[PDB]
RNA sequence: AGGGAACCCACUA
DNA sequence: TAGTACCTTTAAGCCTCAATAAAGCTT
DNA sequence: AAGCTTTATTGAGGCTTAAGCAGTGGGTTCAAGGTACTA
């Protein structure tokens, strides 16, 4: 039905003007409710209330064309309740924190000044060099970048007792999985460091009451999902399982010794009624998920009105939990100005 | 000897109609002379209010000994 | 597994033996009836020729029970079965062989729900014990239950589509412990808080107000055709208030008629002047705003929520006091009825002229906002010029919060009572509001003064930007149109700002409405269970399930709470 | 003073919170002690 | 689904009795006319025409229910009189006043139509 | 109709229910033995849907009792486990108890006639969780059994 | 309606692009790369 | 309370466990009603008194403070049947299993659960028949 | 309407009936005043007004929100330009009596809706018909001639009300009454051959000591469920 | 601009050739937190004493900040903001033509109303929502009047002769399925 | 004269 | 050789560790 | 002597259990594909 004029769309028994957007699963009009989510490479710092940490800055990292799972950051300081305020970092598939000059020895730069180099920007204010000071003071003992790496390495997922196993295990996820929008190729450690710094930074000037926190309901800290990025996330994991049947079909007609029919190597099936199912049922994932999985992503279009279908074709969603008690999720944030409806709202749990 | 209330309580007086009613449409005899009268709740109130229900309430006190009160005996608030 | 079956409110206790599923109930939509009495609910002939009542057959009724059996399920004034004395159910839908439409003593005939059966009738959620009461069935036409006005209030509902359940007792000890125990005339005055739950409520509300007023003369034809409708008249025509130069009854003399027996009771009405019982005239009410019923005739006074309402020592109150459920019934029938068809002849409207002052008053309000929004920038200056110092307890900004939030309320409340003097007596705004009926002064000076400020968790509009609330504003900009204060009335409309203000303000009551019935369910729930078995026993003591002594006394003092009144101790007070 | 009231503060009454929201006291001043405020 | 026939305003079903009388004997000279099957059109008519009557001392209708078509009107009258010859009198009154309405209706229709 | 006296309940008395009583009240004599419902048309003997159990279909009767669908309760199966396993409700209340026994002996650890045990029995007679929980805060800091009796270390149970 | 024509003009392509080709041995290699993708117009498959 | 000047007979607490172990179980009780009735009646509401002092009665009945919770009233000597009807179903029910607990059926819930006449209201008492009455009723 | 002011339709009146103006106007809905003050749906009634102006200009009227070519005065000044009172009053005669009203009422044109929610798709009454096949309950819904579940805040209020056999019934009567039989001296839950009077309790090994019980069929599905759990739930009816 | 807009059709001019003459910009959240906006153009004329002077954009119209559901209010701004919540949520509920090809579609369930009509009062965005199109309700003549009671609570009474007349009047389709 | 369960979503007061 | 039947979210309690300190046993 | 050693309090961590009532309605999927083996 594109580019199609009132005349055609009338031939076809289709009304001009339905404005589409849907999609027909099984005879059913689905349409997909854009989902909002943090934005994704900001740091964000933020104030832990009640915890062991004062402050946290995260970054949820993703590589904006690769889109592996979002590799998130903290690097938070300690609370006061020690001779000083101390911050470490929480890497991804590193179980323990790592306080945040073992990082940057890991990351390759030795000495101090190089360190607060990547962190302080102007050496002229020293009330930012006496928060510093303590980081400094517990990685004193590791002044080596093989040594700072296997601080890193003991502590990760399965730590290998080979020594250098652990090492390339560190360097693997410091490259690999932590701020992978910075750079996961070889030779991004300084950009990487910056950011780490950065970060750092971040966290030290909201912590010296010299930058403001960050807000959880400011909506230009928000992206939503449209379908686009939904069907390209449901897409990836089935074009993964796609190439996994292949690869074990081939493996098997080829422990055999054989030739594989690759046009009959493909088990076209797997896109098809992935897509099909997760867009009938909406639960967002496979089928054997379907309690880890969302839902409600995919909803029946609603027609019982034309303007309940031009409403359902604009809702968004936040993700939050319905029973949540919370009261803040629900505010009418003053930056929907002109962005979202400030008076269309369901009434109830939602 | 009998420590309970001498008022018949709105619980009491549910029930002993009620009873009361049951057993008349299940065709007991009537203590009064019913007028014109079929439903067997307005025999049970018009008995009740003759003070006639051949009916004893008998009151448990919480150490677990009753009292026996007739109907005829407790005072008829409604 | 098992565990998951048995817990939970879904699961085998909660679910399936504390609250269950039940045969012979009812549900659909609620709409008003004023021409119902107050203990009676209007069915649709479709749930009633579907709900049936097993009567046992006796001498007295097996030619009625006959001839409803003779009709079958198809005719409405019918029955369903026949229950032998056996067990077996004669189904009398399948129109069987007429030996089985013999009907013998004891016998049981499910003959449909008729006129004058007892229901429970129940709206949820089922707060307190007035959530559900006892109904006597009336048949009416079309598809929805039909309630009194009157009964709206113990069940909170209204008719925006609301529904409402309907049981009905099989039994006759279940019907008549129902009727003994919960119909709607017991449930008259409630013991939480001993006072009626049940008032006289909206037109018949506002109307009452507009009947009772000193310049309200009803001529011959209209006063007989208000009789018509009083069910407790003794045919007696009263002699008119004025007899010359042409026949008229005020509309005290009508209510006099509607009040029951000799109830002695006095009141004030809502626009009492303070200043006026110490006056010379106490007894001689120039506003006639002091209600006083002597003898159960409505002597002076106009009738309001003070006292034909939910409140306590109120006509109704005293009048179920001294005179019992059924006469306090037909009371509250017959002003519903008396006022209601009154109100054919009087009506009541709102138009748009209602929400709308002159233009003096305009001006009043447009110098009171001026002058406060001056005032606000006063304390600004004072504020960025160091001259803020701060009330002992707290910071400059409490205390410039204070401040200013103190000059906008006094802003918004001095401008709303200058609305409100400029209402005159024509006014239905103003109607509604001194009656009772409906809607507060604050909702007459949003609708023509102004809005006033919004607020949200409190304070006032927050900085959701950088410093600034909305990016039409400049940063730092503490002032009364940058921080929510709407400066137009409903009237007048909002400027785009403040309609964002206002609809953050919104927000919050509708957030409160769904997170209060989360939590204040369980708070009741829990409070329920914790006490369910206690019980005064028949030593008059208060007991739980244990038999331990909860209370040696109900209430310290062995009362009931529906019983006990407000009254004042003479030789507290007084001197030596 | 910012005490806690409504259902929040029914619900601490109701389950024993040894940790209520805000905790306080109401301190009485025994004689001269409250008649002026330097000796309070 | 439990939407009476629009026929039930006006047609009386098998048995069902257009007038009954029931002199009630709370207040002396009354009576209690019950109409089935009328509304508001005579029962304002018949209670005025009766309030014409210096011997009727009260007339007044009243429709119980609007979901049901019942009139009941109650006339006392002054004892030297009865409510049933006050009844009968305001319908006669009420038929001649029609009749000459209809009568002058006609002539000056017929005044107009010629000119 | 049931000849059978009709007459409430005073008391609920609950208990766990003994494998004695289990293989004595069955209905499955052999004990459930094949995890398949019905051996083609019929239903298997010893199956999960066992005949003796109740009513498999709507229009037919049950074999321990004669009543149809509506009439019969249903009666219990059992199966004999070939290893003893763990209650997994029961699994607090066990540990509770083997830490107040004597893992060798199976004596009490603390005496029958001991001055405190005297008197928590004393204070505790009508309640029987309260009395484990005394007895339990009596046996939780030992660490070996007294005697008569062995006097063999005790060990710690973890799950 | 342009967050579908981005996924189904860029984004399934780029899926398919940046996917590690697939090598199969144990013996010879055998190693397949996906290029660029086809959609076609919607159509049905009649049951002959 | 201590404190020179300092009132120690108005002198008081909103924290209900501090009045408990300072001041005791009848002092607790009064505060608990004071506190109960500062949050009905601050929004110009009225609970009548007896409802108030039952609840106060019931928290406070046992000598310690009762929770409205499943840690208070679920620790009480009610039977199994009426503390499985509340919260914690299961686990009440295998505590009243291994420790052989007898419910004696004394309660509401009990009673509902079995269908029985609850000893609530209409259902606290017996009614017999008078046969010296029937004398007087013809048929 | 479009401001928020819902309601169901409390009866219908013929046009006769109906109030009527001096032009014989009747309304199709006539709406509380009461609606109006707590709610301030000011919009309402200036939308009824500005329709009132566009019906007689022939115009469709602008009620776009942040407007400030149109407010209440202006509107009234075209209004009372029509022959009508400037603040959309007018005066209705009762369609009963045929006597003027004596206030002026508010009427004018009003965009309705029509909801979804009519109520032949909500009457529901059940007398006795499908039950669960699990808990011999009556089943969920209207859609299947399921019952309303009398919950546990009715089964409370029930108790609050003292009505022990009204609650009695609907907890037990009106849901789901069995019989069971019992041992005397276990507790279990006996077998019990009704046709052939053979009551007997494997365990005990006797035949004469059975009682019958009435417990909902839920509480002994309760108690199967327990047994189930190796809990003995023995119902002591001695 | 304008009258080049005013001939779309005439012209081939449009909002994208409006966007490419640098008059029109989009401004996202983060953006929108460094703009300074005046609501109108009334905004950038000298005052007297003077809010700002340095407006870097201006609001198209200040009714953009509604969607589709609370665009079909009029005079929201007139309106307690919860009752435009409840309107967003009824208006969705709303019997009206909800397509134009609706016989051949078989929604499992449908309500077409006999006689929509499009709005006497209306906003300039429902020229957009395509509601004087496919509308949804019709316009009454509406008496705001206390009339026997029946009313009351949030009740309406309506006329049996203009309901008789086909006002309301509405089909109700069902689908069933079966293979 | 009556052969479904579970989950999800939307909605009503 | 083609074909059909079967194989496999947070908030408050309680409980349980490591860590201490008078106090009796043994210099 | 002053050291040594044992049974009752603390503080943090881990486990468990709870989170309103009553209604409608629709939609999907359960129960599914390799196989090992024959007449
Ligand atoms: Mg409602
Ligand atoms: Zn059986
Ligand atoms: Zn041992
Ligand atoms: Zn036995």
């Amino acid at each position: 039905l594109n580019g199609l004029t009132d005349r055609d769309l009338c031939e076809l028994n289709e009304c001009p003007l339905d404005p589409g957007g849907y999609f027909i699963i099984n005879g059913s009009e689905k349409v997909l409710i854009a989902q909002e989510k943090m934005a994704t490479n900001t740091v964000y710092v933020f104030a832990k209330k009640d915890s062991k940490y004062a402050y946290t800055g995260e970054c949820r990292s993703c590589l904006e064309n690769s889109s592996r799972p979002t590799s998130t950051i903290w690097v938070s300081m300690l609370a006061r309740g020690a001779i000083g305020q101390r911050i470490v970092a929480t890497l991804p598939y590193i179980k323990q924190e790592v306080p945040i000059i073992i990082v940057f020895r890991a990351l390759g730069f030795v000495s101090d000044r190089d360190i607060l180099e990547h962190i302080i920007y102007d050496f002229e204010d020293p009330e930012m060099m006496e928060m510093v000071k303590p980081s400094l003071d517990e990685a004193f003992v590791i002044q080596e970048q093989n040594v700072a790496l296997n601080f890193i390495g003991s502590r990760g997922a399965k730590p290998g007792v080979t020594k250098e196993k652990r090492i390339k295990y560190a360097k693997e996820v410091l490259q690999k999985e932590m701020l992978p929008h910075v750079g996961v190729s070889d030779f991004c450690e300084t950009k990487k460091a910056y950011f780490l710094g950065y970060m750092v930074h971040r966290l030290l000037l909201a912590a010296l009451g010299r930058r403001e926190l960050d807000d959880r309901d400011h909506y230009g800290n928000k992206r939503l999902d449209l379908a686009g990025p939904l069907l390209a996330f449901l897409f990836r994991g089935m074009f993964k399982n796609l190439l996994k049947e292949v690869r074990i079909y081939a493996q098997k007609f080829i422990d055999r010794g054989k030739d594989f029919n690759l046009e009959l190597a493909i088990k076209t099936r797997i896109i098809s009624d992935g897509l099909k199912y997760s867009l009938a049922t909406g639960n967002w994932g496979d089928q054997k998920k379907a309690h880890q999985a969302r839902a409600g992503v995919s909803q029946v279009l609603n027609r019982l009105t034309f303007a309940s279908t031009l409403s359902h074709l604009r809702r968004l969603n936040s993700p939050i939990g319905r029973d949540g008690k919370l009261a803040k999720p629900r505010q009418l944030h003053n930056t929907l100005w002109g962005m979202v409806c400030p008076a269309e709202t369901p009434e109830g749990h939602a | 000897k009998r420590i309970t209330t001498p008022y018949m309580t709105k619980y009491e007086r549910a029930r002993v109609l009620g009873t009361r009613a049951l057993q008349i449409a299940m065709c007991a005899p009537v203590m009064v002379e019913l007028e014109g009268e079929t439903d067997p709740l307005l025999i049970a109130m018009k008995e009740l209010k003759a003070r006639k229900i051949p009916i004893i309430i008998r009151r448990y006190l919480p150490d677990g000994s009753y009292e026996d009160w007739g109907v005829d005996e407790l005072i008829i608030s409604d | 597994s098992l565990k998951q079956r048995l817990k939970g409110k879904e699961g085998r206790v909660r679910g399936n033996l504390m609250g269950k599923r039940v045969d012979f109930s009812a549900r659909t939509v609620i709409t008003p009836d004023p021409n119902l009495s107050i203990d009676q609910v209007g069915v649709p002939r479709s749930i009633a020729a579907n709900m049936t009542f097993a009567e046992i057959v006796t001498p007295f009724n097996i030619d009625r029970l006959q001839e409803l059996v003779r009709r079958g399920n198809s005719q409405y004034p019918g029955a369903k079965y026949i229950i032998r004395d056996n067990g077996d159910r004669i189904d009398l839908r399948f129109h069987p062989k007429p030996s089985d439409l013999h009907l013998q003593t004891g016998y049981k005939v499910e003959r449909h729900m008729c006129d004058g059966d007892i229901v429970i009738f129940n709206r949820q959620p089922t707060l307190h014990k007035m959530s559900m009461m006892g109904h006597r069935v009336r048949i009416l036409p079309w598809s929805t239950f039909r309630l009194n006005l009157s009964v709206t209030t113990p069940y909170n509902a209204d008719f925006d589509g609301d529904e409402m359940n309907l049981h009905l007792p099989q039994s006759l000890e279940t019907r008549a412990e129902i009727q003994e125990l919960a119909m709607v005339p017991r449930m008259i005055v409630t013991p939480q808080s001993n006072r009626p739950v049940m008032g006289i409520v909206q037109d018949t509300l506002t109307a009452v107000r507009k009947f009772t007023k000193r310049d309200v003369f009803l001529e011959r034809g209209e006063v007989m055709n208000l009789l018509m409708f009083l069910s407790t008249w003794d045919g007696k025509v009263p002699q008119p208030a004025i007899l010359k130069p042409r026949p008229l009854w005020t509309g005290k003399q009508i209510f006099s008629l509607i009040i029951p027996g000799h109830i002695n009771c006095i009141r004030t009405h809502s626009t009492h002047p303070d200043d006026e019982d110490s006056g010379p005239y106490k007894h001689i009410s120039p506003g006639d705003t002091k209600v006083v019923v002597e003898n159960g005739e409505l002597i002076m006074g106009i009738l309001c929520k003070k006292s034909l309402g939910t409140s306590a020592g109120s006509l109704v109150h005293i009048s179920y006091l001294e005179m019992g459920h059924d006469i306090t019934r037909l009371f509250y029938s017959n002003i519903q009825t008396v006022i209601n068809n009154w109100l054919l002849i009087e009506g009541h409207t709102i138009g748009i002229g209602d929400s709308i002052a002159d233009s003096k008053t305009y001006q009043d309000i447009q110098n009171t906002i001026k002058k406060a929004k001056q005032d606000v920038i006063e304390v600004i200056e004072k504020a960025h010029n160091n001259e803020l110092e701060p009330t002992p307890g707290n910071t400059l900004r409490q205390t410039f919060e204070n401040q200013v939030n103190r000059i906008l309320n006094d802003a918004r409340d001095k401008t709303g009572s200058s609305a409100q003097k400029s209402l005159s007596e024509y006014n239905n705004f103003k109607s509604m509001v001194v009656s009772g009926a409906k809607g507060s002064k604050i909702n007459i000076s949003q609708v023509i003064a102004v809005v006033g400020q919004q607020n949200v968790e409190g304070k006032r509009i927050p900085f959701g930007f950088k410093h600034r609330t909305l990016p039409h504003f400049i940063k730092d900009d503490y002032g009364p149109e940058s921080r929510g204060f709407v400066e137009n009335s409903y009237l007048a409309g909002l400027t785009p700002t403040e309609f964002f203000f206002h609809a953050m303000g919104g927000r919050e009551g509708l957030i409160d409405t769904a997170v209060k019935t989360a939590e204040t369910g369980y708070i009741q729930r829990r409070l329920i269970k914790s006490m369910e078995s206690v019980m005064v026993k028949y030593d008059a003591t208060v007991r739980n399930s244990i038999n331990q002594v909860v209370q040696l006394r109900y209430g310290e003092d062995g009362l009931a709470g529906e019983s006990v009144e407000f009254q004042n101790l003479a030789t507290l007070k007084p001197s030596n | 003073k910012n005490v806690t009231l409504g259902v929040p503060r029914l619900k601490e009454l109701i389950n024993i919170s040894k940790k209520p929201k805000t905790p306080s006291l109401t301190v009485f001043l025994l004689g001269q002690s409250a008649r002026d405020a330097e000796r309070a | 689904m439990n939407a009476p026939p629009a026929f039930e305003s006006f047609l009386l079903f098998e048995g069902e009795k257009k007038i009954t009388i029931n002199k009630d004997t709370k207040v002396p000279n009354a009576c209690l006319f019950t109409i089935n099957k009328e509304d508001h059109t005579l029962g304002n008519i018949i209670k005025s025409q009766l309030l014409k009557d210096p011997q009727v001392l009260f007339a007044g209708y009243k429709v119980p229910h609007p979901l049901e078509h019942k009139i009941i009107i109650r006339v006392q009258t002054t004892p030297d009189y009865s409510p049933q010859e006050a009844f009968t009198n305001a319908i006669t009154d009420l038929i001649s006043e029609l009749s000459l309405l209809e009568e002058r209706f006609r002539v000056a229709i017929k005044d107009k139509q010629e000119g | 109709d049931s000849a059978c006296p009709l007459r409430t309940i005073k008391r609920v008395q609950f208990g766990v229910l003994s494998p004695d009583e289990l293989k004595r009240m069955s209905v499955t004599e052999g004990g459930i033995k094949y995890p398949e419902t019905t051996e083609g048309g019929r239903p298997k003997l010893g199956g999960l849907m066992d005949p003796r159990q109740g009513v498999i279909e709507r229009t037919g009767r049950c074999q321990t009792c004669a009543g149809n669908m509506t009439e019969c309760p249903g009666h219990f199966g059992h199966i004999e486990l070939a290893k003893p396993v763990f209650h997994v409700g029961f699994l607090v209340k066990t540990m509770k108890v083997l830490r107040c026994v004597c893992f060798f002996c199976s004596k009490l650890l603390v005496d029958s006639n001991n001055p405190k045990i005297k008197d928590i029995l004393a204070k505790s007679k009508g309640q029987p969780k309260k009395r484990l929980t005394h007895v339990y805060d009596l046996c939780k800091g030992k660490n070996i059994c007294e005697g008569g009796g062995c006097g063999r270390y005790q060990p710690r149970i973890r799950r | 309606l342009d967050s579908f024509d981005e996924f189904i003009q860029m984004s399934v392509q780029r899926i398919v692009e940046d996917a590690p080709p697939i090598d199969l041995q144990a013996p010879p290699r055998y190693l397949l790369k996906f290029e660029q993708i086809y959609l076609s117009k919607p159509t049905h498959w009649e049951r002959d | 309370l201590s404190e020179k000047d300092v009132d120690p007979v108005r002198t008081t607490s909103n924290d209900i466990v501090e009045i408990f172990t300072v001041l005791g179980i009848e002092a607790v009780r009064k505060a608990l009603e004071r506190e109960l009735y500062h949050v009905i009646s601050f929004d110009g509401s009225y609970v009548n008194y007896r409802h108030l002092a039952l609840l106060c009665d019931t928290m406070t009945c046992r000598g310690h403070l009762m929770a409205i919770t499943r840690h208070g009233v679920n620790r009480q000597d009610t039977g199994p049947l009426m503390k499985c009807s509340f919260e914690e179903t299961v686990d009440v029910l295998m505590e009243a299993a291994a420790h052989g607990e007898s419910d004696p059926m004394k309660g509401v819930s009990e009673n509902i659960m079995l269908g029985q006449l609850a000893p609530a209201g209409t259902g606290c008492f017996d009614l017999l028949l008078d046969a010296e009455k029937c004398k007087y009723g013809m048929e | 309407s479009r401001h928020g002011q819902k309601g169901t339709c409390g009866i219908q009146y013929r046009q006769e009936d109906m109030p009527f103006t001096c032009e014989g106007i009747t309304p199709d809905i006539i709406i509380n005043p009461h609606a109006i003050p707590s709610r301030m749906t000011i919009g309402h009634l200036i939308e009824c007004l500005q329709g009132k102006v566009s019906a007689n200009k022939g115009e469709i009227g602008d009620a776009t929100p942040f407007n400030d070519a149109v407010n209440v005065q202006k509107i009234s000044n075209l209004l009372s330009d029509y022959g009508y009172h400037l603040r959309g009053n007018e005066v209705l005669y009762n369609g009963f009596t045929g006597r003027k009203i004596t206030s002026q009422i508010f009427i004018g044109p009003t965009y309705y809706q029509r909801l979804k929610h009519m109520v032949d798709d909500k009457i529901h009454s059940r007398a006795r018909g499908p039950i669960q096949i699990l808990n011999r309950q009556p089943m969920e819904g209207r859609s299947r001639d399921g019952g309303l579940r009398f919950g546990e805040m009715e089964r409370d209020c029930q108790i609050a009300h003292g009505a022990a056999q009204f609650l009695r019934e609907r907890l037990f009567e009106a849901s789901d009454p069995y019989q069971v039989h019992v041992c005397n001296l276990c507790g279990i839950m006996a077998i019990a051959n009704t046709r052939t009077h053979t009551y007997e309790c494997r365990g005990c090994r006797n035949k004469t000591q059975i009682s019958l019980v009435r417990m909902p069929y839920a509480c002994k599905l309760l108690f199967q469920e327990l047994m189930s759990m190796s809990i003995a739930p023995r119902m002591m009816s001695v | 601009h304008i009258d080049q807009l005013k001939e779309r059709e005439y012209n081939n001019y449009s909002w994208q050739d409006l966007v490419a003459s640098g008059v029109v910009e989009y401004i996202d959240t983060l953006e929108e937190e460094t703009v300074m906006l005046a609501m109108t153009p009334d905004d950038l004329q000298e005052k007297e004493v003077a809010y700002c002077s340095t407006y870097t954009h201006c609001e198209i119209h200040p009714s953009m900040i509604l969607g589709v559901c609370a665009s079909i209010i009029p005079f929201p701004d007139h309106n307690q903001s919860p009752r435009n919540t409840y309107q967003s949520a009824m208006g969705k509920q709303a019997m009206g033509v909800y397509i134009t090809n609706f016989h051949v579609r078989m929604d499992t369930l449908a309500h077409v109303l006999y006689y929509p009509q499009k709005p006497l009062v209306t906003t300039r965005s429902m020229e957009y929502l395509r509601f004087r199109e496919l509308p949804a309700g019709i316009n009454s003549i509406v008496a705001i009047a206390s009339y026997t009671g029946y009313n009351q609570e949030d009740s309406v009474i309506m006329n049996r002769s203009a309901v008789d007349r086909g006002f309301f009047r509405s089909v109700f389709y069902r689908s069933y399925k079966e293979q």
